[PDB]
């Protein structure tokens, strides 16, 4: 393994408690819900698709909105301003062909002008502070996704599937950090896979315990079993495709026997 | 801005600029923001310095919406540092010096998952009191583990690595070793190791060094997108031909920064362990 893999994780570790968004953030909020936040999210999802965007810049834009609406009253009629401002800072940050501003005007159908769009990019900057490399439940995943003995395209896209939808529902996933829900789904998707549990390479690595992961992971299956019944299915739809080996087609497990 | 004395343009634009309130020496670097909004480029070289506080990377002191980031000044970079230095050359101990200090900057990148992908000697700036800095992340990126793949136009000819001159769907940090190895042996011969007018000449000027890779040498080398089966097959040149000067150890070091395979050559942190630092000292230049 390289001799930095060690540093990186540890790092990420101390990095995703500071890059945390405030966990009651949305009771603060005066006119914006957790329904109209997995809206947004859900949206975000179909411009990624539509884009061909990574899946680690839909996780950043879903950190920088988080630590937006942290600090920031926002009416619903800018909460997309915001998350459109989001998806072209993380697509700069992340992406080696970013769309250019027009696009992401366009895919608002002009409910926002460039100027608009711009102006919000400059505002998001501020209240981050510039700080825009946070780590994300992706990042810890792809760091799991080593440990697989052996590597399992399904069990890779299912995690991935699974992560995913921990974006939607800010209710429960902002009470956990991103190193855990990526624990959670790597190891539901595993199971589901295969069989098989949390290796103990990954308990060596992480610190975390089957146990330690319980909490999450009843949050996590509980996600997966609702998930067809969902109002967001934008991320459903995607992970049906052969790219992803039609993972969310599976059926989830009865119990996870913990 | 108001609390700016613009002293002189000294890139391009960065300034050497007074705070006319306390005094202190900066480095402006403006940013023009005329129709895409804040540069890729700023975002980037912002957000990762914020996160990368060593005493061998240039520091960020603050940055002012126009966009001006607002540095550290040093009062030179290693490419002039350099040309004053051609007829003398570098004594052997700042040698050693510099590139410990480079590599401890770039071993603190890596363990904070940055890559530079641009590390040059006009990068590289040096104070009165010895101490060299990366500077210039504009082109760098926050990497992922393991990788995916990145912006394939990435660092200066001269500095590039065989694996992105070849095409490979996958680069990482060894890219950022491969131009450190090349700026040691500049230091050391007092010119460019790889002076390329283009990709193919690049290549070749490297093939014609270190020797045409093989399957032996580089276990895939031959099924690269841009390897050619009609490559030349050049042997190995003698190090002792190819950096006179250098000692055992500092030949030892080189060969290993240059390995053609990015999965053998050295790490940053491997470096800083080898034998020819045993002695290292932090001379003024
Ligand atoms: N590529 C080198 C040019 S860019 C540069 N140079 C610096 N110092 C070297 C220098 C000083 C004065 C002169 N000079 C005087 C008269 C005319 N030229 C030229 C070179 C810097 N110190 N700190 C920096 C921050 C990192 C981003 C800005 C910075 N940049």
């Amino acid at each position: 393994v390289p001799d930095y893999h060690e540093d990186i994780h540890t790092y990420l570790r101390e990095m995703e408690v500071k890059c945390k968004p405030k966990v009651g953030y949305m009771k603060k909020q005066p006119d914006i819900t957790n329904s109209m936040r997995a809206i947004l999210v859900d949206w975000l999802v179909e411009v990624g698709e539509e884009y061909k965007l990574q899946n680690e810049t839909l996780h950043l834009a879903v950190n920088y909105i988080d630590r937006f609406l942290s600090s920031m009253s926002v009416l619903r009629g800018k909460l997309q301003l915001v998350g459109t401002a989001a998806m072209l800072l993380a697509s700069k940050f992340e992406e080696i062909y970013p769309p250019e501003v027009a696009e992401f005007v366009y895919i608002t159908d002009d409910t926002y002008t460039k100027k608009q769009v711009l102006r919000m990019e400059h505002l998001v900057l501020k209240v981050l502070t510039f700080d825009l490399a946070a780590p994300t439940v992706n990042q810890f995943l792809t760091q799991y996704f080593l440990h697989q003995q052996p590597a399992n395209c399904k069990v890779e896209s299912l995690a991935m599937f699974l992560g995913e939808l921990s974006l939607i529902d800010a209710d429960p996933y902002l009470k956990y950090l991103p190193s855990v829900i990526a624990g959670a789904a790597f190891h539901l998707a595993l199971y589901t896979v295969t069989g098989q549990s949390w290796p103990e390479s990954l308990i060596r690595k992480t610190g975390y315990t089957l146990e330690s992961l319980k909490p999450c992971l009843m949050d996590l299956h509980q996600t997966y079993l609702k998930a067809p019944q969902h109002a967001q299915q934008s991320i459903r739809e995607k992970y049906k495709n052969s790219k992803y080996h039609g993972v969310s087609l599976l059926n989830p497990p009865e119990t996870l026997n913990l | 801005m108001e609390n700016f004395q613009k002293v002189e343009k000294i890139g391009e634009v960065v300034y050497k600029a007074r705070n006319k309130l306390t005094g202190e020496v900066v480095a402006l670097k403006k940013i023009r923001l005329d129709t895409e909004g804040v540069p890729s480029t700023a975002i980037r070289e912002i957000s990762l310095l914020k996160e990368l506080n060593h005493p061998n990377i240039v520091k960020l002191l603050d940055v002012i919406h126009k966009l001006y980031l607002v540095f550290e000044f040093l009062h030179q970079d290693l490419k002039k540092f350099m040309d004053a230095s051609a007829l003398t050359g570098i004594p052997l101990p700042l040698i050693k010096s510099y590139l410990f200090q480079l590599l401890q900057g770039l071993a603190f990148c890596h363990s904070h998952r940055v890559l530079h992908r641009d590390l040059k000697p006009q990068n590289l700036l040096i104070n009165t009191e010895g101490a060299i800095k990366l500077a210039d992340f504009g082109l760098a990126r926050a990497f992922g583990v393991p990788v995916r793949t990145y912006t394939h136009e990435v660092v200066t000819l001269w500095y590039r690595a065989p694996e992105i001159l070849l095409g490979c769907k996958y680069y990482s940090t060894a890219v950022d070793i491969w131009s450190l190895g090349c700026i040691f042996a500049e230091m050391v011969t007092r010119r460019a190791l790889f002076p390329g007018d283009s990709e193919i000449d690049q290549l070749f000027r490297i093939f014609r060094t270190l020797g045409t890779p093989d399957e032996v040498v580089w276990p895939g080398v031959t099924s690269m997108p841009d390897y050619k089966p009609s490559f030349p097959k050049w042997a190995r040149q003698d190090f002792s031909k190819v950096v006179p000067p250098l000692d055992e150890d500092g030949r030892s070091l080189l060969s290993q920064m240059l390995h053609y395979d990015p999965n053998k050559r050295i790490s940053a942190k491997a470096a800083l362990a080898h034998p020819f630092f045993q002695d290292v000292t932090k001379p003024v230049p």
